[PDB]
């Protein structure tokens, strides 16, 4: 639950030279985005998650 | 064999499609030594603060461009803390890894040089008159060359055939080089040691080189292909020295 | 490296555009030994008449398709002599080789996953309903996703968002699975061994796995190039093993 | 400076099959040419060039 | 691996997409040796003057080609020293690199056949008639197949489907042969050795082989692509011999 005292950074992206095609082929596209963890990785002190819930039993 | 990558401090670039690299005369940048060394006083190197790619910004190759350049240093002293470690030093040195990118599909076509010319001296557009600092260089930005003569006070005479130099430009390939060709490649590395008669100087008063990128055959496409088509470059200092430390100058 | 042909009986598959292999979670198929065997009948293993590779129905890629399913078993339950094995016995277990076909010329584009998923249990489009065994399988035929929010009785709630499953779909890549980039392969391959908590089960009451095809980029093109572009389907059994032969059952 | 005595001969182009190209790639297109010497070259007799020239002296 | 350099006398050729080569059948050319000898005089041997590359005029392949043919040599007969060393001659003996020349884009479709046929005897377009010289040969000029029967005198029957020689065109596949599909590669080669049934012979009396070039797939293309694609021929002699010297002949 980060707060401004352990804040980690942005990132950007930009064009470094932009996008060329030939005659004949569609002029816009698309890219894709994929996340991972490292070897380097881990966590501690367990708890519950907010993203479940229920208002009464039988769910 | 047409994969390559290159870190340097917290920067990493690929390419897919690189043809090799240029070594400027099989001369790999380093620092200076003790049997040829003139000042006294002991230098700071950062080492990786300085060492990392930095972006300058893109232009955009149309169907009539008759090229670009830059002049370095002087286009990297607003990058970060190379450009701070230049505003508080007298002396520095440095060598430059530079990579160029523009990628196109394989329905268009057209050819770049990119050239790197170490102590390029400019003429005047007025036969008896002299350039101003601004008509040589505009930091990140580029200048442009024309396509006929030019006129203007204290501006550099800008037809590409002459370069800006008086030469013939067909003949640049005397100095380091490579070509983008947009059917075999699409990008273009040179790295490039200190050269200088001096082993060091001031960054801000001395131009070292002009980075030049000239189309030779246009940019060329047919019906409904893509239009913008830009061009970037993306420079690393290698081997960075400073001495001579005092307080921070102002232009 | 891009090549590859794969053989099972009397059958055979080349390749020109491949990337790889998936083996599930690198282990092959294989028959069930004795120290892991409850079922004390001797079993038949057909060996050449069962592991091969038939193909099932096409579906064609429009420039709006959410995507599609198959269950297995139950989409070979119609093919030749694995299928009559499945008829006439209690028990069976097979593992898998997929093989997922698409072509495309180098002036198009689009990008579909390619995923496995063991014990996909579906829920309705009414919360308080149950669903029907035709809203799960229609055999041999595909069942087509939805964009939007689904209705009517018995069922599948069918928008692509949720995988039927109330899931993130970008998620579903902790399953076995591989992508088709249309600038990069043709095809994809999965080998999937025999995943259950018991050693054998029934091949009628039980789905197995769940084949999904989702395109993430759509489908683009322009002028005059081809419109049609059809996806096909190729899976053979390995290893497979029947138990329990009495009179055959009937639907 | 070449005479009738030294000559050399000439160089030549020709189209051996044709240029093909599919639809929506542009139909003409350009040759470069680059010049050099091998490594059983070599000059003699020193003399001034005639291609740079003054009228008078500060020039 | 696709990449390939030949060089003969002062000739080069060059290229980077060809498939291999064709030996025709397994023998390279070579000299005619003492017990395979009948004729008695010392005989010549010009070696470089002979053995080289000369390249023939190109044709236009169209949209609606049937094909076309040279016949050797006498194709080679006004090419510098070889027909001139042709000419004052009895006796000759050489075999040969053939080397044929078609590229395209990648957005062109078509196949040729190129097929090299020693003896190809030719039937005339009058059942009880024969064949003049001229309609077998107009030297570096080819002839032109058609595309339905043929009528006229002293003329050769000249539809594509029988080759002009009474056989269905498909089987011309036993002969030394390759491919050019558009494709794949842009050029053919075929080296063929001197093959006859007598150890020398005169070289204006018989034809000793029929080059042919047939389309099977026909050149086809899309919106604006290049109209205009050539073929081109280019025949080296090897193993050059003569014998007989007496004053030049005349046609």
């Amino acid at each position: 639950q980060q707060d401004e005292y352990t804040s980690a950074g942005n990132v950007t992206c930009w064009y470094q030279t932009g996008i060329v095609v030939p005659a004949g082929t569609p002029t816009s596209c698309s890219i894709m985005c994929f996340v991972s963890a490292c070897n380097d990785f881990s966590v501690r002190l367990l708890k519950d998650t907010p993203f479940i819930e229920q208002s009464a039993l039988l769910q | 064999d047409r994969v390559r990558s290159i870190t340097l401090g917290n920067s990493t670039i690929t390419t897919q499609e690189s043809a090799n690299v240029v070594v400027a005369y099989g001369r790999w940048p380093e620092y200076l030594k003790d049997n040829e060394a003139t000042a006294e006083d002991q230098p700071t190197q950062p080492d990786v603060a300085t060492c990392r790619f930095y972006t300058l910004e893109s232009v955009t190759w149309e169907r009539d461009s008759p090229g670009w350049w830059w002049k370095f240093p002087d286009a990297l002293k607003d990058m970060g803390l190379f450009g701070q470690n230049m505003y508080y030093h007298y002396l520095g040195r440095a060598g430059y890894t530079i990579h160029v990118q523009c990628n196109a599909s394989k329905f268009h076509q057209g050819c770049l040089m990119v050239v790197c010319v170490p102590e390029a001296e400019m003429g005047c557009s007025q036969v008896d008159g002299t350039v101003n600092e601004h008509s040589l260089s505009e930091g990140e930005t580029a200048k442009k060359f024309a396509s006929t003569s030019t006129n203007g006070t204290n501006t550099v005479q800008s037809i590409v055939t002459n370069a800006g130099m008086g030469v013939g430009v067909g003949n640049l390939t005397i100095f380091p080089h490579q070509w983008i060709n947009l059917r075999t490649n699409n990008c273009a590395t040179i790295v490039m040691p200190y050269i200088n008669n001096v082993p060091m100087d001031n960054m801000f008063r001395h131009h070292n080189f002009t980075l030049m990128i000239i189309p030779f055959v246009p940019l060329d496409y047919s019906s409904d292909s893509s239009t913008y088509v830009p061009i970037t470059v993306t420079v690393a200092p290698m081997c960075a020295e400073y001495n001579g430390l005092r307080l921070a100058t102002s232009l």
